[PDB]
RNA sequence: GGAGCCAGCGAGUCUAACCUUGGCCGAGAGGUCUUGGUAAUCUUGUGAAACUCCGUCGUGCUGGGGAUAGAGCAUUGUAAUUAUUGCUCUUCAACGAGGAAUUCCUAGUAAGCGCAAGUCAUCAGCUUGCGUUGAUUACGUCCCUGCCCUUUCCGUCGCUAGUACC
């Protein structure tokens, strides 16, 4: 539904996840929130 | 500090909640109804057909019940809100304005019905407290820390924005996406009673022909 | 038009609704320029309007 | 078209003219003379409607439909030939069950039918309340969809401490 659309939204700009697993400018990003 | 007609099983039992109309609703009131059960975890919905309001609150008290909320249209254009609080009040009456229906939005999708996290916003008077501590106790205690759902109430100016938002925490930002209604709604009239009880005293009401009333706050 | 007041009213009652309208200055300059004239104390300009409906009767 | 015919919630006049029975006049609308009620007392059994019985009509856009329009008879103010709300006659349209799609609904419920009050929000053929007739189907399933609960079960990289390696 609108959460599991929501987080496959995140998911796909790597929004969501972590900074440590292992297996832009910042305006850019903003760029990208705005469009979410 | 928590009412005296709540105090005794708040936090302690979880809220019953009955959701019905007038008689003979539209069809917009009848979906207007939906999403109140929804937007409450532990309301159901009741059709009121012929029903009596002595007959209704007698069978709801029996059942063991907490809340009952009674919708109004016009137009199927919902239009009041009364949440009466069982087994002796209070009755609180609302007025709806600017409401927006899930139903409006094509492609919506499905509710989340978990416990949903509760904010309160500019409520600083007693009256304010008061309407605090009605909504507040409409939903379950103890919603889970991590708990996606988030419901709102704002208040504006004596008018008070309900929103419906989903959430995710992000590395760097939280991103929240309403689910809908959106709907302001204005207390006009408190009572110390059940809503069948037309006799009982009223706590307070909405005083609207005071020349101050243009400028006036209550919440 | 439907109307709701704060207490039943009676049919022989007025109701009023108060409201302001705009009013504008009047751009009128007549300088007195007595000494252009031959008798310098005769000047005359606008008259008053109870002079005005006078000579009009 | 006649006849039979049964509710409930309420409202209603003092320094006034509200609900109005009954009598008379009027085709009707309405007018007029009285009368009870500040009301579990009078209006009021609110003799509501739908509904039942007996009759006319008869598959014909027909005696279904009443949109639009004309002419009159009255009420209300106000002094205009101004509107206003009712009744009489005439006129008699689209509409023959409705595509793609779409919304809601499990018992006095869906649905039909009327009566009352407009009592600080909203509402004026609209809101609320009241009453009357009253069903079909389901009341089982996680198969699809969606939302949850439990593993105080299994994987990946983590973070803390240590050992070495390039
Ligand atoms: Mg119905
Ligand atoms: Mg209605
Ligand atoms: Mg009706
Ligand atoms: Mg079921």
């Amino acid at each position: 539904s609108q959460l599991k659309n929501l987080k496959a939204a995140l998911k796909a700009r790597g929004l969501t996840g972590q900074t440590n697993v292992k297996s832009y400018d910042r305006e850019e990003k903003k760029k990208a929130i705005a469009e979410i | 500090q928590v009412d005296d007609e709540y105090a005794a099983t708040s936090g302690i039992m979880d809220p019953r909640i009955i959701v019905t109309t007038s008689r003979d609703p539209s069809t917009r009131l009848s979906q207007f109804a939906k999403e109140i059960k929804l937007l409450f975890p532990n309301a159901v919905r009741l059709n009121r057909g012929n029903y009596v309001m002595p007959n209704l609150v007698d069978a709801c008290k029996k059942s063991g019940t907490t809340d009952l909320v009674v919708l109004h249209e016009h137009r199927g254009v919902p239009t009041s809100l009364t949440i009466s609080h069982f087994p002796h009040g209070p009755t609180a009456q609302f007025s709806l304005h600017n409401v927006v229906m899930r139903h409006d939005i094509i492609n919506a999708g499905n509710q989340s019905e978990v416990n949903p996290h509760l904010i309160f916003d500019n409520f600083t008077t007693a009256l304010g407290k008061r309407v605090v501590c009605i909504l507040k106790h409409l939903f379950n205690a103890g919603p889970k820390k991590d708990s996606e759902r988030v419901i709102t109430f704002a208040n504006r100016g004596d008018f008070i924005s309900v929103r419906q938002h989903v959430y995710v925490r992000t590395r760097e930002g939280v991103e929240i996406a309403e689910v809908g209604p959106r709907f302001e709604m204005r207390l006009f009239e408190l009572r110390l009673g059940t809503l069948e009880n037309k006799d009982a005293d009223v706590e307070w009401q909405l005083r609207r022909f005071i020349r101050t009333a243009n400028k006036k706050d209550y919440l | 038009y439907r109307a709701a007041f704060e207490d039943k009213i009676l049919m022989s009652d007025i109701v009023i609704l108060r409201s302001w309208y705009p009013v504008r200055v009047k751009k009128f300059y007549n300088p007195v320029t007595s000494l252009l004239l031959k008798e310098k104390t005769e000047w005359k300009g606008l008259r008053l309007t109870g002079q005005i409906r006078a000579a009009m009767n």
